[PDB]
């Protein structure tokens, strides 16, 4: 049977609580925005087979990285 | 209040200019789907669906899967009644499912099964085309069929832009103190109560 | 797209 | 006796209970086994 | 209000031009739906059938949905594990007094 000691500083565990608040809601709201950036390259594909179809040089040309 | 304030003014910025790209890239969207109103349709919906264009709005009708198993592609475009002239996609004759009538057609884009033969084109010397078959391409020389390959066999080129969003990672934070209440107990040279 | 599909010319019974 | 918190969350994550409380703005880290109180020495006032 | 009625042909987006030239070979199955207004206006067999609003047609999204919230307010109280008054208390004796 012991005694429980006792640190005089709190401010650790403060820490803890805004780091882990700032945190949370940080990556919440960026790993949103990942989501909805896979999504809209995704949906965008779409015009890009359309475009691809009106102009086979530019499209070609921008998605290569090269002039072709 | 430093750092919220920082980040929900970027986060604000960032919501703003995401519902302006969206409401910018409405009118894209409405030149591709008088473009081609099966493929909009199709991701607009989230289901593969038939459209066409009735005026400025959309009709669309449910397409109906058929299993890769049942359909089997012919060996040249050319078709025999019209010398002079060849079919600019390739022959197919697919069964709905099995015990069923064995309907002739033809491929259309991203792996349709249209049952009108009207897509006709005038023979050209040269002729090397690839289409959508099932999971890969197939590959044809002179309207006349050479093999069926891979999705790998062909180069990959990306119209997607890269964003490489990580966490944040977990910190733990231990106790910390320069001096301990012990020690500053302790700095003191004489006690009254020891 | 392993799954081939029939689509039938639209009506405008979906808008 | 320190802090009374009548909204203290508790969740479990990597082995560890965090207890965080937004009315003092502080989060506890302990392990998930329970502390017997009979370890304490004179400490009858606890459970009271 | 006053000026001379024109007569001409409906465009895209409530557009009005001056010129009856979009001419197309008549088929059957007519039916169509076009901006008038606020609205849609619907045609079958090239003839005025009815007006519609907007919420008469089944809406899809072609916009990717991104929801930021902000981060909220938060208050810190002050908060120690010992006050001054506790740690001088915790000594048995003191000389001072």
């Amino acid at each position: 049977v012991e005694r429980i000691k006792t640190t005089s500083s709190i401010e650790f565990a403060r820490l803890q609580f805004t780091y882990n608040h700032i945190q949370r809601h940080v990556n919440d709201m960026l790993g949103r925005i990942a989501v909805a950036w896979c999504e809209l390259q995704n949906h965008e594909l779409t015009l890009w087979n359309e475009a691809r179809k009106l102009n086979p040089n530019a499209i070609a040309s921008a998605t290569v990285g090269r002039r072709v | 209040n430093h750092i919220q304030r920082h980040v929900n003014d970027m986060l604000g910025r960032i919501a703003v200019a995401w519902c302006e790209l969206q409401n910018h890239e409405l009118t894209l969207w409405n030149e591709a789907r008088k473009l081609n109103p099966n493929a909009i349709a199709s991701a607009t919906v989230g289901r593969r669906v038939s459209a066409r264009m009735l005026g400025d709005v959309m009709a669309v009708s449910t397409c109906v899967p058929v299993a890769p198993d049942n359909v089997i592609v012919q060996n040249s475009m050319r078709v025999s009644s019209r010398p002079g002239t060849c079919y600019s996609r390739p022959l197919v004759s697919f069964r709905y499912e099995d015990q069923g009538p064995l309907i002739e057609g033809q491929l259309g884009e991203n792996n349709e099964l249209r049952l009108t033969r009207d897509a006709l084109e005038p023979c050209t010397v040269g002729h090397r085309r690839y289409f959508i078959f099932g999971g890969g391409y197939v590959y044809f020389e002179e309207y006349a069929y050479s093999h069926q390959l891979s999705r790998a066999d062909v180069t990959t080129v990306s119209t997607f832009i890269d964003l490489n969003i990580t966490m944040l990672e977990d910190h733990e934070f231990v106790p910390l103190e320069v001096y301990t209440r012990h020690e500053i107990k302790d700095s003191g040279l004489l006690d009254y109560t020891e | 797209d392993a799954n081939f599909y029939v689509c039938p010319p639209p009506t405008g019974a979906t808008v | 006796k320190w802090q009374e918190v009548d909204e203290m969350l508790r969740a479990e994550y990597g082995g560890s209970f965090r207890f965080s409380s937004d009315a003092i703005s502080t989060t506890f880290t302990t392990n998930l086994t329970e502390y017997s109180l009979s370890r304490v020495d004179l400490g009858d006032c606890i459970g009271r």
